[PDB]
């Protein structure tokens, strides 16, 4: 589950840049955060693109995307990484991942957790999931819960620049 | 914890264009700017861009950050695709050594503080005459280092020694207040044949003649002086002969230049006649 | 107008970054950007670059949105950095040009009415310079043909001011070519030269025969140019002419003659200055 | 090699006398591994623990992998 | 090896130690190419019989260096 030294990427998590396009306004994104048996639906097709926005730059190590097991459930999952501007289900579909998962029904279930290759995600700012397809074929995909598991990479938090020693008229 | 003998602060050739040109353009005042980059592991800085910072009065200073500035450009930079971190400054001496002076601790300690894997950078544009550029790259001692009985820096590999120090720096305290940190720039494949973009010759001077009426005076004054350093080298034989060099080499030279020229010009002229028809 | 841009490998330099940090994250094609510099008579002096968002959709080909508060915001930043270089013209890092270009052009317009779009190849060729610059012109066609909107071509060079020749010379001081001239680099240049110009005439042929069977139309200037360029072809069976060539032949190879003959000397000396040197060693050694 | 473990340390105890550097350090504790190599005899370190006390970090892993 | 085969362990640790510019911990590997020069003899049954060999040269050309 969580390997010693990797945690779960949640408090780094800001609301202020998370957003799902294509989601039915009946189920929220706040559902795939909880744990709970709390999912989020499909609006139009059976697709869906998740992005996730962290304070500082984290490293990425393991997945908990996972579905309900009525076949309504993702398949295809092309993960990109720290991108400039948000992006639409046209460029999702040509655009290279940094992985592309096939998640398969043992993923699903909710002892399933998928690894990804931790070297292409050692300094992740934002995450855009793309489920392109549904674990069989059904209209309206769903998702039971999304968590990443990994490290924070140590942040130089600029603002905070101040002198630490010395006057306060030096110059050079 | 310790800084192991083989860091290497890897500054990229944007970086290093960008700090020549900043130090060129407002030497013989001080520049200074920022240098985004990428902590690695342990023994790797990434120095993938600079960031000028206005000139502000105050020489190189903690108050020359301009915390507007700075937060609003990195803002920026993230929205056009450079989330990167702030791994050091940079900041110029015009033309007076490569080292630290006083404020250069100070100012390098709030970086530390920050984030304790800051390097800061000094580049001397004017002692940069082009064939050797003086950038070399700087980090702190604690003051319970050096004190407590413990060698500022550990080595665990042959990598740390390769590179002298320059009595210039050794006088400011080289090693008694920081460190230095090798530099080992990263070049693509791309950017190298940007670059030889800049002096790659066209074609057309491949294939372009000389001038016929200079290439002639340049045969005659060269055929002279070669007759001259005959003389002289016909009186060394004899000389020498008897009894028992400059005309030699002198006369090696010459003919080499010789030869080349007429070679070259001739065969362009044949190439010529024979492609222009 | 302008004739001549002279771009600097700094500026080159930043639009790979460019393309590179954007490619790496996604997949953009262009990148677009704009590019600071002064002039100095009709000579634009490219001195700098920066980064400007752009997305566009490559089916419309007309949807676009180049940042313009962004362009004004950087540029106020970089005019604190440095005065002496004021927004003249923008960049993008396509092969080919676009149909939004003249739509950009326009409104870059706004901060320089005399743009200069600078279209940056980022692939490395081995035959041109990879800057190719273009400026807007809109003027009642002297030939009677209806009018629109198209660019322009102006000559591009690349330079460096010493502060960045310092820079260059170090980055490829590994994979340099020494600047001086080696008979066997000689040689090479001018089979290089010759390349060129077997690449250049077979562009020039592949555009005749694409005009010629019609899928393009006639440029009249071009037409001008290449009967220009046959006007310009020299004559070599002219007889006055290959008297004057077989003469400063023949002087050339009396040069190159006499310095193999001070070769010969030189050589043999030195074979016996070594025969003796040994001979001296073989005979201290047997006695 | 036990049997016919037939070493001079005086010449490692003149090594660790002239040692001023932490490289030297590790050279010496190196040095003295393969002296002794397949010899189960490790006196060299066992004779002098003040020594073996300024080796810190990566020089406390080839001490050992030194004892190894 | 004593019969013209090449030593796997010998090759592999003299590479490794050439990589201690790199990473000095990795110069133990050398031990790996320590092949004692030994002439053991055995009796039938695997044990160690008393025997003393007999060589046909004087001593000083193949003793110990004299201790320091
Ligand atoms: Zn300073």
């Amino acid at each position: 589950d969580i390997p010693k030294g990797y945690m779960d990427l949640m408090p780094f998590i800001n609301k202020a840049g998370c957003e799902c396009l294509n989601e039915s306004d009946e189920h929220g994104f706040d559902n795939c955060l909880r744990k709970d048996t709390t999912f989020l639906e499909s609006d139009c097709d059976e697709q869906l693109l998740i992005t996730v926005a962290f304070n500082q730059p984290v490293k990425l190590y393991s997945m908990k995307f996972q579905g309900p097991d009525n076949g309504q459930g993702p398949k295809y999952v092309k993960i990109f990484i720290n991108l400039p501007r948000s992006m639409d289900f046209e460029e999702a579909e040509r655009s290279e991942p940094t992985q592309a998962l096939e998640l398969t029904e043992d993923d699903i279930k909710e002892d399933g957790i998928v690894p990804l290759r931790y070297v292409k995600f050692q300094n992740v700012n934002s995450v855009t999931i793309f489920v392109q397809s549904n674990q069989g074929e059904e209209e309206t995909t769903r998702i039971s819960y999304f968590t990443f598991i990994g490290t924070p990479v140590q942040a130089t938090n600029m603002n905070d620049f101040k002198r630490v020693v010395g006057k306060k008229g030096e110059s050079h | 914890p310790a800084v192991d003998t083989a860091e290497q602060v890897y500054i990229s050739s944007l970086a290093l264009l960008k700090m020549l040109k900043h130090g060129r353009a407002g030497v013989p005042m001080e520049v200074m700017g920022l240098m985004l980059g990428e902590f690695v592991d342990d023994y790797t800085v990434r120095v993938i861009d600079v960031f000028a910072m206005p000139q502000s009065g105050t020489g190189v200073s903690v108050e020359a950050v301009d915390p507007v500035f700075q937060a609003k450009m990195l803002d920026m930079l993230k929205q056009t695709g450079r989330p990167e971190m702030v791994v050091g400054w940079y900041h110029s001496h015009p033309g007076f050594g490569c080292w630290l002076s006083g404020v250069d601790i100070n100012t390098q300690q709030s970086f530390e503080a920050l984030s304790e894997r800051a390097v800061a950078v000094v580049v001397d544009p004017i002692q940069s005459v082009k064939g050797k550029v003086v950038i070399d790259a700087f980090r702190l001692i604690n003051a319970n280092m050096m004190v407590l009985g413990h060698e500022p820096r550990q080595t665990t590999s042959n990598l740390g020694h390769l590179n002298k120090p320059s009595i210039q720096a050794l006088i400011h305290g080289l090693n008694r207040h920081y460190y230095s940190i090798t530099i080992n720039y990263r070049k693509n494949e791309l950017e190298q044949k940007m670059l030889l973009n800049l002096h790659k010759k066209s074609w057309m001077e491949g294939l372009t003649l000389q001038d016929y009426s200079e290439h002639c005076k340049h045969n005659e004054s060269v055929v002279k002086e070669m007759l001259e350093l005959a003389k002289n080298y016909n009186k060394a034989v004899e000389e020498e002969d008897k009894m028992t060099q400059d005309p030699k080499r002198h006369l090696e030279e010459h003919v080499d230049v010789l030869m080349t020229s007429n070679i070259v010009q001739c065969l362009a002229a044949m190439l010529d006649t024979v492609v222009f028809k | 107008a302008v004739q001549k841009v002279v771009v600097h490998p700094l500026v080159l330099l930043s639009v790979v970054d460019h393309f590179n940090r954007i490619g790496k994250v996604g997949n953009q094609k262009r990148v677009v950007g704009v590019l600071l510099g002064s002039w100095q008579k009709k000579v634009l002096d490219v001195s700098n670059s920066f980064a400007v968002p752009f997305d566009e959709d490559d089916k419309d080909d007309s949807v676009w949105f180049l940042d313009h508060d962004y362009l004004e915001n950087m540029y106020g930043m970089f005019k604190k950095v440095n005065a002496r270089e004021r927004i003249v013209g923008w960049y993008h890092t396509g092969p080919k040009l676009h149909k939004n270009d003249i739509a950009i052009n326009e409104l870059m317009k706004r901060y320089c009415p005399n743009s200069v779009l600078v279209i940056i190849d980022v692939k490395p060729k081995d035959l041109g310079l990879p800057t190719e610059a273009y400026i807007s012109v809109e003027e009642v066609h002297d030939d009677g043909t209806p009018t629109s909107k198209t660019f322009e071509h102006v000559t591009s060079e690349i330079g460096a001011e010493e502060a960045e020749e310092v820079g260059v010379e170090h980055l490829l001081r590994d994979i340099k070519d020494t600047t001086v001239g080696t008979l066997s680099q000689r040689i090479t240049n001018q089979v290089h030269g010759l390349k060129g110009l077997n690449s250049k005439l077979l562009d020039i042929r592949s555009y005749l025969e694409k005009v010629a069977t019609g899928k393009l139309p006639i440029n009249h200037q071009i037409i001008y140019q290449l009967q220009d360029v046959f006007n310009l072809l020299p004559d070599v069976s002219l007889q006055e002419f290959v008297k004057a060539f077989y003469l400063k032949t023949n002087d050339q190879m009396v040069v190159v003659y006499l310095a193999s003959l001070i070769r010969s000397v030189v050589a043999l000396h030195n074979l016996i200055n070594n025969k003796i040197a040994n001979r001296d060693a073989e005979k201290k050694e047997g006695q | 090699l036990i049997r016919n473990n037939n070493t001079d340390l005086m010449i490692l105890k003149n090594t660790k006398d002239a040692v001023r550097n932490s490289v030297c350090h590790t050279a010496t504790v190196i040095a003295n591994s393969f002296m002794h190599c397949g010899t189960t005899s490790d006196q060299f370190l066992r004779d002098n623990l003040e020594w073996l006390a300024r080796a810190t970090n990566w020089a406390k892993f080839t001490a050992t992998a030194s004892l190894g | 090896s004593r019969t013209g085969h090449t030593h796997m362990p010998s090759v592999v640790g003299v590479l490794v130690f050439t990589q201690f510019w790199f990473w000095f911990p990795l110069s133990h590997f050398l031990s790996l190419a320590y092949t004692p020069t030994c002439v053991i003899g055995l009796n039938k049954d695997l044990k160690m019989p008393k025997v003393q060999y007999k060589s046909n040269c004087k001593p000083s050309t193949f003793a110990y260096p004299a201790p320091l």
